RNA sequence: GUACUUC
């Protein structure tokens, strides 16, 4: 759903880093496996973190009762 | 890993003087109802296999 | 006068049948409705079935048959048919022409791959 | 026509009744009245066979 | 004894069938009794003890 | 290299494809759902409803004024009353009148229901006289991306403007707010004679032997009353009805010769009659014949058999009083024995009655195996829909009773004044109940019918689920069951609970629940399709006749010695065995290539070998409703197959493109994952785990706490559950992107340490870091 | 062994029989062939002193395959293709005309 | 202590009492269990008093 | 064993010991003369001509080579001609006429002997329906016989109404005995294990069996002929054996508990309601069922 | 779980002579010892009935597993303990299992050496009217592998065949297991209350 | 539980102060016990372990 | 009452 921060098993903020993820994804062209190293992700307990995320809360918003349509 | 339905706190049984029923007096069938483990055929000879005879009554 | 639709025969063929005591038999085969009715010059026959043809489609197979049915023999007009008698008659060898088409076979080479 | 143990009527197309539960040497059709039969039918023949599986026996299954 | 009625979901019991529950009653108060002072949960595997 | 992507996924969140909708197979998982209901209304004569209702018949009634021996004779004019179309346009709701919206309407708690409407053609006098009148019956509740409901052509984008899911899936129920979704059920093959040994058989029959043959005929309107035919041990054969609660034992000539102009030895023609060598069929006819001239001789034509028939049946079926015994007979036998070839069908169906009687020769005789109660190779899937619109043509006639016995109540009471008058039909219609929407809320709501005329299954309860919204899992292989019959439950022999090696491909073997309810509900596998709507065939007799088979007027056979064509209900005839053979796989060749107008791909084709006390010889086609498809990869001609059940028995296939051999290899399949599940085939490495725990897990796979759907904030249902940090699994299969599982995460990862360090984990326990749990490890709501 | 064809013929004169096996066949009343104009859809009749001869031909399949019949001779060794129509009999007889009242 | 199904007389008997403030599930042994014929999968269990 | 007041058993067996001068190769003359062999394994094939001129009916009755179904059974012509005789013709008569009354609800041989002759008066003496009589004295590979009826049976199967007599003829019945088998030695004790109970047809064969260490498995011919503890000692011995089977160990102290128990009143009890008629206090018939 | 490079040669080496042994099998039972392939029409008419009923099938199953189960009690005899990479004491799985403390060898044999032939109670894989085992396969079968026995392992894969029959024989399991405790409860209600 | 069939439920939440520290740093958040693969017989829960960890690298 | 689930 939503960012993870405080990664489950080390502990280190992950919530920053999905908007640079997804820069390095459309303006950089960079595969995975480089872009989760640059990212600045070394263990594979936070390689998991930001590389696993589904980002379902964006779905979730696409009904809001407090505005038209 | 993907968790499960089942209980968390969906058991959670205990009762120490909980309202009776009226036709027979005795304690009520569910726990929402604030029910009570009810001892069957199976336990009620497996109480008395022991000797312990002032168990049974 | 059932039922009450076009009408009742008005013609009819004369139907060269000796009756012979070598012999002088009927021929009836089967076939489908897309045919060669009138545009077919020649059928090769041959026993026991195991033969073919050759027409537009190419896809034949003449099957007979050893194992009633009575045919009419109308030799004049009047009453328009009559029986098909010599001392009813039966019938030898019912045929059927079947479309079995070509089947296509041994290509074994492409789905295989290590 | 006569096959097996039936003898058929076919002037109306039906099996006419026994010849033996009426009265003999004349029998006569249902739906419609027929000189039958011809006084000349047959002596009745017909042969049945045990299908042969009825009987488990251990010389049988030595025969396999 | 009575009526061979239209399905109806079930008879009435009077007393007899009535007096056995799933053919029995006596094995839902007689034979066993709803207990009071009881427990009743899931279990956890414990050393030390 | 299963690269699964993070910027696709996220842009249809972002935005939803403003053009047909992604992840087809999806909405192909309720395409029996959605094409049932949707076959009573679209195709030809108006659907499934407007057809049956043509075949109900006219029911007229009678008054007890004078006419003016003979004019006493004559008891009054009659009132003709007669339903020819019902139809159901779109669930409206206004104080011109508005459109009401199913997300909408589950938080109105109302049930989703559309709006009925009936026209009456009656009439007077044997129509001298027709008087139109249109009426409505209540609210019937319609599913969901139907022909009725407005989610049909909507655009994937905007359904997320009407507060429902961008991936909805449908076909399921709304009554009273809560979601119901109509049971699946598997019953019998339809149009096709079984042979079976059950010794049952002898119970409620005094001298009667444990074989027997039933048929399953089915109406157009997919309706269906069993024809069994049983054997005894005299000498004779006994045929039986299906009534409210009624059955009578009817002998087989006044069931057979009462149909056309069959009085004659053709009787025994069509039974065994090739060769006149073994007399097991001579004893055998003879008694029959013999049985059929000893208690009636009196009896010989198609008129009085059918005066016979009308006088033993005039007051079971209520056909009274204009209609003689010359209507009533008719009217038992069209309604009753072998329904399924319809009117004017007399020419084929005492040909396949007899063959069928042929058969039972060919069962007792010992030559031919008796098929299975509980394999696959007989058994078909009711759509659910389907009986939901079988239950709409029972109980479209119940008023009509009802105001049949009201318009005879007043003429008790006298005081009824000449029917000619529009107030008086009105006063008459207006004093009975016609509601049928609040029956049909009572059949989904509670679960049970109360059929009056009473349908073809056994059980009479257990029809519908409920739908909790415990994850998407068990949402997917809920609008994939298969139910065997609560009426197993009760037997006690495990001979059904067993597998069958034919449910290869159709049914997983793994997906099953553990319990009482093992082996009894096994859900589909992952790409197989049901077939709801009949295609239109107007030319498979056309060619099949044209391949070289005989007439069915022509053959005059019987036996193995012939190979017997059937397609679906009629029989075409039987030709040379070796024929067979040869048409098996050229009906192949012209059924995989496209330039066939008059052949369908969707042909199930199945061809048995004569030997070997095989089952009963000859070819036999299907293709109707309720059907069991797969498809299969073809190797002549390299395309996309597609069989059903009967096929896979006889004619062998290969899994793996290495199986492959030479000439007795002719189909294989290209996916050799297909044979799992949904669930099945979505576990890792499926092939390494013990069988006893993938069915053991099976459960697991759909009891999660998953996401159910992005709907909360419009949903009504009673209990929810919902996981937030579900995360997508790395090592998955690729089916897990085919069925869009992205937009519903299930579970998540966490680090592995197999050990014994804790102590406290037994063999079959677990730990959880702490440090986890505080960052929220697996947290849900 | 080919053979080749000298007759081919449109309009039907003659047409065989499916009724049963080994009929007697008095062979002295005249019977009736009734024609039709799809294609190919012909029925009879007739009567006889006992007998009544009601027959069809194929109403339902008919129309997709056909029938021909020839002749040859220890001369010839040849078939003239002819249309023949193969009809289905139905014998009955008249028992009819009762009912309750 | 009892677990259904009881089936034998060591599947009831009378256990000693050593509360734990922190945690909602109950607890066994290990060697006791083996008595109960039980796991440690769900298997929920009788307290009685 | 423990509910069903123990009856008819679905098997039953029991142990014969053996001698010590008998051998296996004589031990297959008894397991030949004990078995019981119905008269339908003594039948090849079966052809019959049902000529009516007065109904006719020719049963032709072939059978296997001499050498083949007489040293196969230990069974001769004398056994067979008698048992044909005395038994399958009058069982022809007793359901032919059964089924009467619910009706109406290679050239062969010739030249007959004259000791054939008087043979063949002797079945017209105490039979009425067959007329001749045939059989192949020298070899005994057929076995015609022709009959002879009246109109009024006219129609009847022929084939099922003969292969009844063929399974319900007995060509010799050893009492509740259907065959002996002769199962591998264990633990060097030979023994010889038959499907049935009976004790006073094989107490009448000391000469090869030892009648002290003769075991059963049915419990009601232990009790109605060698008495009530003998009945219990040899139970012990059955539910010690289904439990030895499974390799569980129990002690035999309750398993003499619940010997003497369902042998406690006389003869046996079942342990159901039946079994509880037989009781003192009214609440255990009230509280069980 | 991994065995020596010169463990698995054995596997294979042993698994070479055992695709004869499956059609011997079958000819022990047909009376025709020697020397053909299902090509005889003479044999062809032998186990087209040993399938028409349930006793001639329970004639050959018993040689037929009997022998095939003798050709995998070889490769645990040998493979174990001696073609494995880690041994004994040092090998966990294993030694915890043959240690009594759970398990047993017969479990460690179908993940390390041979998971066995698929058996019913009493019996193996059924075949259809159509005498055919499993549509995989032509018909008229005559083989161990194809006929239930597998020869794959938990540790490298198997054959979705085999996959199916170990299915089949997973659920058997565990449909005794519902009836198993099911009738368990009768007997001890019915004897209690008389012996009470 | 996994979706291999390897039910179970925890028995104590153990702190990361006692859990078990890798040469990495990280401590893993589950502790499975090795002796229920020898009867549960499921070594896909191993297989796929290998797969997840290469997934994760 | 009918249906569903837990070892
Ligand atoms: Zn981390
Ligand atoms: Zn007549």
């Amino acid at each position: 759903m939503i960012v993870p921060v405080r990664c489950f098993s080390c502990g280190k903020v992950v919530g920053d880093k999905w908007e640079s993820y997804l820069n390095l994804l459309q303006e950089d062209e960079l595969d995975e496996g480089t872009a989760l190293s640059r990212l600045g992700l070394k263990r594979y307990c936070c390689r998991r973190m930001i590389l696993t995320h589904v980002d379902l809360i964006e779905k979730f918003l696409r009904y809001n009762p407090l505005e038209k349509r | 890993y993907q968790r499960l339905r089942h209980m968390v706190n969906d058991k959670f049984q205990v009762r120490s003087t909980g309202p009776v029923n009226s036709l027979t007096m005795q304690p009520v069938k569910g726990r929402k109802r604030h029910g009570g483990i009810r001892v069957g055929e199976m336990e009620r000879d497996a109480l008395i296999g022991h000797g312990t005879s002032f168990l049974l009554q | 006068s059932i039922p009450d639709g076009f009408k009742k025969c008005k013609h009819l063929k004369n139907f060269p049948l000796n009756g012979d005591n070598k012999q002088q038999q009927v021929w009836l085969i089967k076939f489908p409705s897309n045919v060669d009715i009138s545009k077919l010059k020649s059928l090769p026959v041959d026993f026991e079935s195991s033969t073919t043809m050759t027409i537009d489609k190419h896809d034949y197979k003449i099957m007979d048959d050893t194992d009633n049915m009575t045919l009419l023999v109308p030799s004049e007009s009047k009453e328009s048919l009559k029986i098909a008698s010599t001392a009813p008659l039966q019938f030898d060898k019912v045929f059927s022409v079947s479309e079995t088409a070509k089947i296509p076979a041994i290509d074994y080479s492409k789905v295989r791959v290590p | 026509s006569v096959v097996g143990s039936l003898i058929f009527c076919l002037d109306c197309g039906d099996l006419l009744e026994n010849p033996n539960a009426v009265l003999g040497s004349n029998v006569e059709c249902s739906q419609c009245k027929a000189i039958y039969p011809k006084s000349q039918f047959s002596n009745l023949k017909v042969v049945t066979t045990t299908a042969d599986d009825a009987f488990p026996s251990s010389l049988r299954a030595k025969k396999s | 004894k009575a009526q061979g009625r239209t399905s109806g979901k079930v008879p009435i019991p009077g007393v007899k069938q009535a007096l056995e529950k799933k053919e029995g009653l006596f094995r839902k108060h007689m034979m066993g009794k709803r207990v009071n002072y009881a427990a009743r949960s899931v279990i956890s595997p414990d050393p030390n003890i | 290299t299963a690269d699964f992507r993070t910027l696709e996924r996220e842009s249809r969140f972002i935005n939803p494809p403003k053009d047909k909708s992604a992840f087809p197979l999806l909405q192909e998982a309720v395409q029996p759902h959605i094409g049932s209901f949707n076959a009573l209304t679209e195709g030809p004569d108006g659907g499934l409803l407007n057809l049956g209702v043509k075949d109900i018949g006219e029911k007229v009634i009678f008054d007890g004024k004078p006419l003016n021996i003979s004019n006493s004779g004559y008891l009054g004019n009659k009132l003709s009353v007669s339903v020819e179309q019902v139809s159901i346009a779109k669930p409206m709701s206004n104080d011109v009148e508005r459109k009401v919206y199913p997300s909408e309407s589950r938080q109105r708690l109302t049930s989703y229901r559309g709006k009925l409407l009936l026209k009456l053609k009656w009439s007077v006098n044997n129509g001298e006289e027709n008087l139109f009148e249109v009426r409505d019956c209540g609210g019937l509740p319609v599913m969901l991306q139907s022909n009725r409901c407005h989610l049909n052509k909507m655009s994937p984008y905007e359904l997320v403007q009407h507060k429902e899911e961008s991936d909805e899936i449908g076909g399921y129920f709304i009554v009273n707010g809560i979601e119901k979704l109509i049971r699946m059920l598997i019953v019998q093959r339809r149009n096709h004679p079984m042979a079976i040994i059950r010794p049952s058989f002898a119970n409620r029959g005094a001298s009667y032997s444990h074989y027997g043959i039933q048929i399953r005929s089915v109406r157009p309107d997919q309706t269906s009353q069993t024809n069994v035919l049983h054997y005894l041990n005299d000498g004779q054969v006994t045929f039986r009805f299906s009534w409210r609660k009624n059955e009578y034992l009817v002998p087989v000539v006044m069931i057979l010769k009462a149909l056309c102009h069959t009085s004659d030895r053709e009787i025994f023609d069509g039974i065994i009659g090739n060769d006149v060598k073994d007399s097991f069929l001579t004893d055998r006819l003879e008694l029959l014949l013999r049985g059929f001239k000893k208690r009636y001789p009196h009896l010989q034509n198609r008129t009085q058999v059918l005066q016979y028939l009308g006088d033993k049946f005039r007051v079971v079926f209520q056909a009274s009083p204009d209609q003689s015994d010359l209507e009533v007979g008719q009217e038992v036998l069209d309604r009753i024995v072998l329904v399924h070839l319809g009117k004017d069908g007399s020419q084929d169906k005492f040909r396949m009655l007899l063959f069928m009687i042929r058969k039972l020769y060919s069962l007792v005789a010992g030559e031919c195996s008796p098929d299975n109660p509980d394999a696959t190779q007989h058994q078909e899937v009711l759509l659910g829909g389907f009986l939901y619109g079988m239950i709409l043509k029972e109980k479209i006639d119940e008023y009509l009773q009802n105001i049949i016995a009201q318009v005879r109540m007043d003429i008790n009471r006298g005081m009824a004044i000449n029917f000619k008058d529009k107030r008086y039909m009105s006063r008459v219609l207006m004093r009975v109940n016609e509601n049928i929407g609040s029956k049909m809320q009572y059949f989904l709501s509670t679960g049970n019918l109360v059929s009056q005329s009473g349908l073809d299954l056994q059980q009479v309860s257990g029809y519908t689920v409920v739908a909790e919204k415990i994850n998407f899992y068990r949402f997917i292989s809920h609008f994939r069951m298969v139910h065997r019959g609560s009426f197993f439950a009760q037997l006690k022999t495990t001979t059904v609970r067993k597998l069958l090696p034919e449910s290869w491909g159709f049914l997983c073997p793994v997906h099953t629940p553990d319990g009482s309810p093992c082996g009894l509900l096994n859900h589909f596998a992952h790409k197989c399709r049901i077939s709801t709507q009949q295609s239109d065939v107007s030319r498979i007799p056309s060619i099949l006749y044209s391949l070289g088979v005989a007439p069915a007027s022509h053959t005059f056979a019987a036996g193995p010695s012939l190979c017997c064509v059937q397609i679906d209900g009629k029989i075409i005839g039987w030709v040379s065995h070796e024929q067979g053979k040869i048409i098996a796989d050229t009906l192949r060749y012209w059924k995989v290539e496209g330039k066939t107008p008059g052949l369908p791909i969707d042909l199930e084709i199945g061809y048995v070998p004569p030997s070997t006390r095989g089952q009963y010889p000859g070819l036999y086609l299907f293709g109707g409703h309720s059907r069991m498809l797969r498809p299969v990869r073809y190797l002549p001609l390299d395309k996309e197959d597609i069989v059903g059940p009967f096929e896979q028995v006889y004619m062998n296939i290969a899994v793996t493109p290495q199986e492959i051999q030479n000439n007795v290899h002719t189909h294989v399949e290209f996916t050799p994952t297909n044979i799992l599940s949904i669930l099945a085939n979505l576990t890792p490495f499926s092939d390494f785990n013990q069988s006893p725990r993938n069915m053991y897990q099976c459960q697991m796979g759909k009891q999660t706490m998953g996401t159910p759907g992005v709907a909360l904030c419009h949903r009504s249902d009673n209990k929810l559950y919902r996981l937030q940090t579900g995360q997508t699994p790395i090592v998955k299969a690729n089916l897990y992107d085919d069925y869009g599982m992205d937009n519903f995460p299930n579970g998540f990862n966490a680090v592995v340490a197999v050990i014994s360090y804790t102590g406290y984990d037994m063999d079959d326990a677990m730990i959880i870091n702490k440090s986890a749990d505080e960052r929220g490890f697996g947290y849900g709501t | 062994s080919e053979i080749e064809i000298e007759s081919v013929q449109d309009q039907p004169s003659v047409a065989v029989g499916s009724f049963f096996k080994g009929f007697r066949a008095p062979s002295d009343t005249t019977f009736d062939l009734y024609k039709k104009k799809e294609k190919d859809e012909f029925v009879l009749h007739g009567e006889n002193e006992r007998l009544e001869y009601e027959g069809y031909t194929d109403s339902s399949s008919q129309a997709s395959n056909q029938y021909v019949v020839g002749l040859f001779n220890p001369e010839k060794k040849s078939i003239q293709l002819y249309k023949a129509p193969v009809l289905v009999s139905k014998v009955v007889s008249k028992s009819s005309k009762n009912l309750r009242g | 202590m009892n677990r259904q199904p009881t089936l034998h007389k060591a599947s009831m008997m009378g256990h000693k009492v050593r509360v734990l403030p922190n945690e909602k599930t109950l607890r066994l042994h290990y060697a006791n269990t083996g008595a109960y014929n039980a796991d440690f999968d769900g298997d929920e269990m009788n307290m009685h008093f | 064993i423990v509910m069903t007041a123990s009856a008819a058993i679905k098997t039953p067996q029991m142990t014969l010991p053996i001698w010590n001068d008998v051998s296996d190769e004589q031990a297959d003359t008894f397991c030949k003369s004990i078995s019981k062999v119905l008269l339908s394994e003594v039948i090849d094939k079966v052809i019959v001509t049902e000529t009516t001129g007065a109904r006719s009916y020719v049963i032709h009755m072939r059978f296997f080579d001499n050498n083949e179904y007489s040293e196969e059974y230990d069974v001769s012509k004398e056994e067979l001609q008698n048992v044909i005789s005395n038994q399958f013709i009058h069982l022809l008569e007793a359901a032919i006429v059964k089924e009467i009354k619910k009706q109406k609800r290679v050239e062969a041989n010739n030249n007959m002997n004259k000791v054939q002759r008087d043979r063949q008066s002797a079945i017209i003496s105490h039979h009425r329906f067959i007329t001749k009589y045939n059989f192949d004295d020298e070899s005994g590979k057929w076995c015609e016989f022709k009959l002879e009826l009246a109109a009024d049976t006219e129609k009847l199967l022929m084939v099922n109404i003969v292969e009844e007599i063929c399974r319900k003829s007995i060509i010799r019945q050893i009492p509740h005995i259907d065959r002996c088998v002769h199962p591998e030695p264990e633990n060097g004790k030979r023994v010889l294990v038959t499907e049935g109970v009976n004790f006073q047809a094989m107490w009448d064969q000391e000469a090869f069996i030892d009648v002290d260490g003769i075991t059963s498995n049915d419990v009601a011919a232990v009790l109605k002929t060698y008495g009530v503890e003998a009945a219990r000692n040899t139970i012990v011995n059955e539910i010690n054996n289904v439990f030895s089977r499974y390799a569980i160990s129990v002690s035999f102290r309750h398993l003499d508990l619940i010997a003497d128990m369902m042998t406690r009143q006389g003869t046996y009890l079942a342990f159901n309601r039946q079994g509880m008629e037989t009781s003192t206090s009214s609440f255990m018939k009230m509280s069980y069922e | 779980l991994r065995l020596t490079a010169e463990g698995n040669k054995w596997r294979t080496d042993i698994l070479k002579t055992s695709v004869d042994t499956g059609r011997e099998a079958a000819a022990e039972v047909t009376n025709l010892d020697k020397d053909t392939p299902a090509d005889d029409p003479e044999l062809l008419k032998r186990l087209q009935e040993i399938l028409r009923d349930n006793n001639k099938s329970g004639i050959l199953d018993a040689v037929t597993s009997s022998k095939v189960n003798a050709i995998t009690s070889q490769v645990v005899s040998k493979c174990v303990p001696d073609g494995t990479m880690k041994k004994f004491p040092c090998n966990s799985m294993q030694a915890m299992a043959l240690s009594g403390a759970k398990g047993s060898n017969v479990n460690v044999s179908q993940i390390m050496c041979l998971l066995g032939q698929q058996a019913l109670e009493g019996r193996r894989v059924p075949v259809m009217v159509s005498g055919k085992t499993l549509p995989s396969f032509k018909p008229y079968e005559t083989d161990a592998m194809a006929g239930g026995y597998v020869k794959g392992r938990f540790y490298s894969g198997i054959k979705p065949q085999e996959y199916y029959f170990h299915c089949m024989a997973g659920r058997e399991g565990l449909i005794d297991t519902a009836v198993k405790t099911s009738r368990s409860g009768y007997l001890q209600r019915c004897l209690t209350k008389q012996l009470e | 539980s996994s979706r291999h069939g390897q039910k179970g439920v925890c028995s104590r939440k153990w702190p990361t102060i006692d859990m078990p520290f890798s040469e990495t740093g990280i401590q893993p958040d589950i502790i499975i016990n090795p002796h229920a693969f020898p009867s549960r017989m499921t070594i896909g829960m191993f297989v796929e372990s290998l797969a997840g960890k290469a997934g994760a690298l």
